[PDB]
């Protein structure tokens, strides 16, 4: 059940400076200047500022279109994942990305639309817990046309305070059925708003699903001591990708030194 | 080609060679041998375990095995003599090894040998019409082996059923588990047995003493479906030995070329397999097997 | 040719090579009946594992559809200016000037 109070606010805009830079492919280039055309996030663009606090909890559904830029600033790892698909329901094949703290779950099945798809954590008090309890993301899975399971891991769900120590910036797109995952995770120190720095994303994996994704969601984590759940202080970023050309500078090793939007 | 002096006459197109230096051609060293380096043959889909699985679903109840994101090597199963018969439709068994498939559905079931001959595109009979029908464009193959020492036992094996009666003929790739009683005449049935009301499903008698044509055979039908989605399951990639510091024709993953391979002090990013120069011509690669 | 070459349900006088170990060169007639050997198992002239009998027949029936109706195909080949042409149509020659 969607939280009773929350808040209703217009989509306030922010400007991402160097965000949107990634290696277009697995080609290695060093000490050279390469220029290619692809779907990119232009520099100094006006992105929408998304956030989660103890009384707003803004998690709108946005269209994916050609491509969308993802960025997040984390402490307690409030981001539970992303839900992908056309109608985001069992009417079509929907892609699921969620971290259960055990195995990364990537599955394409028939999903029952979750109005408020999150994972709650209860009974902190003494023995502070911070462990998963119920899965509200999807009610059931049916025709699982695709499934993927990664290796086991351990995620820290304990809440943190102070500056944001984690920065997750992702770039997803779809080209001829190929779904590219561009993942970069770097530590930062930030109070509010957005961190200022250059980042070069690297491709993680590819998902040759071959479906059209017209909408996407951003999973979040809630905790309380489904209308009574609260949330920590965190913010993530969303922006639209455009077919732009960049000039990528390369060092000896191969790491991008700087990028120039044409 | 007799002498280098004669190469001057042929390049200048004159029988008289004037005094001076002339470039008559440009030599190039041809590759000595072809180098093939492919990724590890592991992380397959276990077709040998499903083909060799103890028990199967009924021909109408057949289990749909979804095969995606793996490699399918069909040369090992064909050359291992693990099957009774081998048959394909439209594609040779060697061509399947060089092709990538979007989605593959393994059809497992056990029927008698007299009913195996009805498996083919757009055919008729008991199993084709009333159980499982093959489309005309079906590109897969038919593989069966003799299970009479496994799936049959003394006293009969009633686990494997089939659909004897249906009011019509099934479409290709149509699985119908409906137990509704077939009404032969005008006598009402409504799921109640009686005159002209007969239970359609029937259980195969299976014992080790059955005749060859009546012996139970495990049949695995491989459904090869090429959709608009990118291809996932690909044929086997068999890597060969690696040669360095020589002129060779190399094919690495989906990249081909000719040159001299030398290990340098350069370091690629772990997510970047191939390097290139200013001209986007590959100056270095990473081996698909060894790092 | 369905009005002629079609005989009963099939005609075995018209055969073809279904299988071959490689691609035959153009303008080549291969009469070899040898069994195709895919693997290392010796065929010795019989069918079996990795052994298939390449010689097959086209089914010819007068009641078959237009897809199975045999079409006699005569490929016309020629050489250009490689020799004096002794085949020329009834075009009357003229005087020389
Ligand atoms: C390529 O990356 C390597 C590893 O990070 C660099 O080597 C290190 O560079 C740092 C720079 O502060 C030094 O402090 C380390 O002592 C170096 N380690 C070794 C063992 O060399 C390398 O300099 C980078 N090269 C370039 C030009 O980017
Ligand atoms: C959220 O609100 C919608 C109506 O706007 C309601 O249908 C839904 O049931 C509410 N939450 C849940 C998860 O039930
Ligand atoms: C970006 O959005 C902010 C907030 O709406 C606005 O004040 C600013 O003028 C915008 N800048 C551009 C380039 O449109
Ligand atoms: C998440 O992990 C819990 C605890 O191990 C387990 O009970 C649950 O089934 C998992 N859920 C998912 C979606 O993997
Ligand atoms: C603390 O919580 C953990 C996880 O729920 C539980 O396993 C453990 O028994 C609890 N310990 C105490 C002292 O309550
Ligand atoms: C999913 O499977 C069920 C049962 O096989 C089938 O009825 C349904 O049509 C399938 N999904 C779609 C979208 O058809
Ligand atoms: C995706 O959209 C394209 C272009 O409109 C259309 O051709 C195709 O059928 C769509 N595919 C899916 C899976 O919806
Ligand atoms: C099945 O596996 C067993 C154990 O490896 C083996 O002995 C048997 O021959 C196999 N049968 C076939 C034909 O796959
Ligand atoms: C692949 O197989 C080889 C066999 O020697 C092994 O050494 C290697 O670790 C395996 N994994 C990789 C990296 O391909």
């Amino acid at each position: 059940v969607n939280l009773t109070t929350r808040t209703q606010l217009p989509p306030a805009y922010t400007n991402s400076f160097t965000r949107g830079v990634y290696y277009p492919d697995k080609v290695f280039r060093s000490s050279v200047l390469h220029s290619t055309q692809d779907l990119f996030l232009p520099f100094f663009s006006n992105v929408t500022w998304f956030h989660a606090i103890h009384k707003r909890f803004d998690n709108p559904v946005l269209p994916f279109n050609d491509g969308v830029y993802f960025a997040s600033t984390e402490k307690s790892n409030i981001i539970r994942g992303w839900i992908f698909g056309t109608t985001l329901d069992s009417k079509t094949q929907s892609l699921l990305i969620v971290n259960n703290a055990t195995n990364v779950v990537i599955k394409v099945c028939e999903f029952q639309f979750c109005n408020d798809p999150f994972l709650g954590v209860y009974y902190h008090k003494n023995n502070k817990s911070w462990m998963e309890s119920e899965f509200r993301v999807y009610s059931s899975a049916n025709n699982c046309t695709f499934e993927y399971v990664s290796q086991p891991f351990l995620m820290d769900l304990e809440g943190k305070q102070g500056n944001f120590k984690n920065l997750r910036e992702f770039v997803f797109k779809n080209i001829d059925g190929y779904f590219k995952i561009y993942s970069k995770h770097t530590p930062i120190n930030l109070v509010r708003d957005l961190p200022q720095g250059f980042s070069a994303l690297e491709p993680l994996v590819d998902l040759p699903i071959g479906i059209n994704i017209t909408r996407f969601q951003t999973l979040l984590a809630l905790h309380r001591s489904s209308s009574g759940w609260t949330a920590g202080a965190a913010a993530y970023y969303v922006g639209y990708l455009q077919p732009r050309t960049f000039l990528l500078k390369y060092n000896e090793n191969g790491t991008i030194t700087d990028a120039v939007d044409c | 080609a007799l002498d280098p002096l004669s190469e001057t006459k042929c390049t200048l197109k004159s029988f008289t060679v004037e005094k001076g230096i002339y470039q008559t051609s440009n030599f190039r060293v041809q590759p000595t041998e072809s180098i093939v380096r492919f990724p590890n043959i592991t992380n397959l889909c276990p077709f040998g375990e499903v083909f060799n699985a103890t028990r199967f679903a009924s021909v109408y109840a057949w289990n749909r095995k979804r095969i995606s994101n793996c490699v399918a090597d069909y040369s090992v199963l064909y050359n291992s003599a693990s099957f009774s018969t081998f048959k394909c439709y439209g594609v040779s068994p060697t061509k399947l090894n060089d092709l990538c498939f979007t989605n593959v559905y393994a059809d497992s079931f056990v029927i008698r040998g007299d009913e195996v001959r009805q498996i083919a595109p757009g055919q008729t009979g008991k199993i084709a019409d009333y159980n499982y029908k093959l489309p005309d464009d079906f590109t897969g193959c038919v593989i069966a082996w003799n299970s009479n020492n496994l799936d049959s036992k003394v006293g009969g094996n009633y686990n494997y059923l089939y659909r004897l009666f249906r009011k019509s003929n099934l479409k290709p790739f149509e699985r119908d588990i409906s137990t509704e009683i077939y009404q032969a005449g005008s006598t009402p049935c409504n799921g109640v047995e009686g005159f002209n009301c007969y239970f359609p499903l029937q259980s195969y008698g299976f014992q080790p003493t059955n005749g060859v044509g009546y012996q139970p055979y495990r049949v695995v039908v491989l459904s090869f479906e090429l959709l608009h989605a990118p291809a996932t399951v690909c044929g086997p990639k068999k890597s060969t030995n690696l040669v360095k510091n020589k002129c060779v024709n190399f094919n690495f993953n989906g990249l081909t070329g000719t040159g001299v391979l030398t290990e340098s002090n350069k370091k690629f990013l772990p997510f970047q397999q191939f390097g290139r120069d200013i001209a986007d011509t590959t100056d270095a690669v990473r081996d698909p097997q060894t790092l």
